[PDB]
């Protein structure tokens, strides 16, 4: 089960370190730092579509897998919740693909790839609902075979995107990823015969649509907070520079989130499972801290080597076009520690499922987010973007420390 | 680091001149470069300036679109590539760095200067 | 960074001609592709012409086809478009692009989008 996540997630590092290497080499720092927006906009798709209630999914299929009756209720309803939410997305997207280009890219010139997502995105909700289907099923080798393939023709589709329709291809192409994975995930799930299909049919139960709300709002409170602050603070770094200097510093947190990824499953399955269960606050500090322990110094020595090797990585990962930078990862490494350091804390408000306490930690990233950029990306360009994200969480880390103590006593 | 210009001279109006600033010193790629040019009794004006990390670039309105500028971090060398020189760009052409700088149009924001070039152009 | 300056336009009357010249201040300036778009208030810019920057190979729309010619000056780092036979359908905000051969791919050579370096635009009108 765990080996087939391990497996999974190397493919798909080891896909987006592709992907993003041939991004960096064919466009530059100007592709880099104009694709960000766009590639912000397709994670948030992966979080919020088909309504977002994709972990509550696989959290109650698996609930409710021996009752017959209460699972049809629960994948029918959570068929419905993605007809529904794909097919006004879909409308949201023909509509407003001029305004939407404008907020992404500056520009109305990319209404036609904005468009064009609104058929990409049915495939990404459609995707993920088969996927938590086989997660809540027990199928761990039904789900890594499906991302696995999923990564692979990710791949074949981004160079024949790019190859056929430039830089604009190149955008199709990441959006392509994660969308073409409902072709093996749907073969996957007819031929291992786990979940009936007929279960698929869109059925309504208030009851359960209602808890899957509880997971819709966590994706929207989600959706706008991080995102729509990167957009604005990338936007603010092109018009004062240039797109070039976002690529600049996009490029840094490209070859971050290689490593930061891996880190990531190591304490998500390990850790959200058993934050769950207990219900002591001593037990509850007994896991935070040990947790700290771990996850803290694992961090900072895969951090550390990668400052250590800045010049190879950007050789590496990017081109030499991209040297730039180099002078970025103290700034942003520093901050990659504390983030992920306050993952811990991120995680327990997810365990408890605190609504209340997952708004101020997301608006709380939000807002330093955009105090510490509108001082520093103006006078320092990137690096003052690697600058206020090290602040940011310098902050918030000091921030959720208090929090915690407070809420622990 | 030290500025060393060269480049400069007489030409006739419509013809191209290249101007070289030879930056000596370590570290040269973190600092940022700007051109400045001098009118006989009159202050320093902005015509061209490079940002430090080499992506962007800023130009005066009279010299938006016929200058270049650009840098050589392999030769520590800064280039401004005049194209349509016209009468109007007669003056003393100074260079000037800044360490993690090169995005502002006042002289005060350089600290290192260059003994300058003059670059005159007649008819 | 390269930047583009444009310079041109103004009235024109219908049937007549006018030169754009689109200046750009940066280096390797024969690396890149440039075009010429055109965009009327509140549409998507829309492709007029394109020139190569190998042999020199033009594309043009089919609504300009015949009537407009693109063309270039590596040496003094300009490109041009003559427009004759004006009509009323060409009252638009001429812009001039800059991009490298791979974000045009083999045929998103037209979308605007594919050209992240653009011009200040210049004001077309054609009278009747």
């Amino acid at each position: 089960a765990s080996l087939w996540t391990a497996a999974s997630t190397l493919v798909k590092i080891g896909a987006g370190l592709l992907v993003g290497k041939l991004l960096a080499v064919s466009f530059g720092p100007a592709g880099l730092g104009l694709a960000a927006n766009f590639r912000q906009l397709i994670t948030v798709l992966g979080v919020l579509a088909g309504a977002g209630i994709f972990n509550g999914v696989t959290k109650y299929v698996a609930q409710y897998h021996d009752n017959p009756q209460q699972l049809r209720r629960v994948v029918g309803t959570s068929s419905a919740m993605v007809l529904g939410f794909s097919t006004l997305m879909a409308l949201v997207f023909v509509l407003a693909a001029a305004p939407i280009s404008q907020g992404l890219f500056g520009n109305t010139d990319y209404q036609g790839l904005v468009r064009l997502v609104a058929l990409v995105q049915m495939g990404i909700a459609w995707g993920n609902l088969l996927l938590a289907l086989m997660k809540g099923f027990r199928d761990a080798a039904g789900n890594a075979l499906s991302l696995i393939v999923g990564s692979l023709i990710g791949v074949l589709a981004y160079y024949v995107s790019y190859r056929l329709g430039g830089y604009e291809g190149a955008l199709l192409g990441l959006a392509l990823i994660p969308a073409l994975v409902v072709i093996p995930a749907a073969i996957m799930l007819i031929k291992r015969g786990v979940i009936p299909l007929s279960y698929l049919k869109p059925s309504w139960d208030n009851g359960l649509a209602g808890q899957l709300s509880k997971f819709t709002l966590m994706a929207l409170i989600t959706s706008v907070t991080l995102p729509v602050a990167y957009i604005m603070m990338r936007k603010l770094l092109a018009a004062q520079y240039s797109w070039d200097e976002v690529g600049i510093w996009q490029g840094v947190s490209s070859i971050s989130d290689a490593y930061l990824q891996f880190i990531t499953a190591s304490f998500s399955v390990y850790l959200l499972p058993t934050l769950s269960r207990l219900t002591e606050k001593r037990d509850i500090t007994r896991e935070v801290v040990k947790s700290l322990k771990f996850v803290l110094p694992a961090v900072a020595a895969a951090s550390f080597t990668v400052w250590l090797l800045r010049d190879f990585a950007i050789w590496l990962l990017l081109s030499n076009k991209f040297t730039a930078m180099r002078d970025l990862f103290a700034w942003q490494l520093v901050g990659d520690v504390l983030k992920v350091g306050a993952y811990v804390f991120g995680y327990l408000v997810i365990a408890k499922a605190s609504l209340r306490f997952y708004i101020l930690a997301e608006v709380s990233q939000f807002t330093l987010l955009m105090v510490f950029a509108h001082w520093l990306i103006p006078a320092h360009g990137a690096l003052g973007a690697a600058q206020a994200y090290m602040a940011t969480y310098i902050v918030y880390f000091s921030l959720c420390c208090g929090v915690f103590l407070l809420w622990r006593r | 680091v030290q500025l060393v210009e060269s480049g400069g001279g007489l030409v006739q109006a419509g013809d191209s001149l290249t101007l070289s600033c030879a930056a000596s010193g370590r570290t040269a790629y973190r600092y940022g470069m700007g051109w400045f040019r001098q009118h006989p009794g009159k202050e320093r004006e902005f015509v061209a300036s490079i940002w430090w990390t080499g992506t962007t670039t800023y130009y005066a309105d009279s010299v938006k679109g016929r200058f270049t500028i650009s840098r050589d971090d392999v030769k520590n060398m800064v280039y401004l590539q005049m194209n349509s020189l016209k009468p109007e760009d007669t003056a003393v052409y100074y260079c000037a760095a800044k360490f993690y700088g090169g995005n502002s149009k006042r002289p005060g924001d350089y600290a290192y200067w260059g003994q300058g070039t003059q670059v005159t152009v007649s008819s | 960074q390269v930047q583009l300056v444009e310079s041109g336009g103004g009235l024109v009357q219908a049937g007549g001609s006018l030169g754009l010249s689109c200046a750009a201040s940066g280096r390797t300036f024969s690396n890149y592709v440039m075009a010429w778009f055109r965009q009327a208030p509140g549409k998507e810019r829309e492709f007029v012409a394109r020139i190569s920057e190998s042999r020199g190979t033009t594309d043009y729309a089919d609504s300009v086809k015949g009537r407009f010619t693109i063309s270039r000056d590596n040496a003094k780092n300009t490109i041009y478009l003559q427009m004759n036979s004006l009509n009323p359908g060409d009252t638009a905000v001429y812009s001039c692009a800059a991009t490298l051969p791979a974000w045009t791919g083999i045929i998103g050579g037209r979308r605007p989008g594919n050209y992240p370096y653009w011009g200040q635009g210049t004001q077309v009108t054609v009278s009747s």
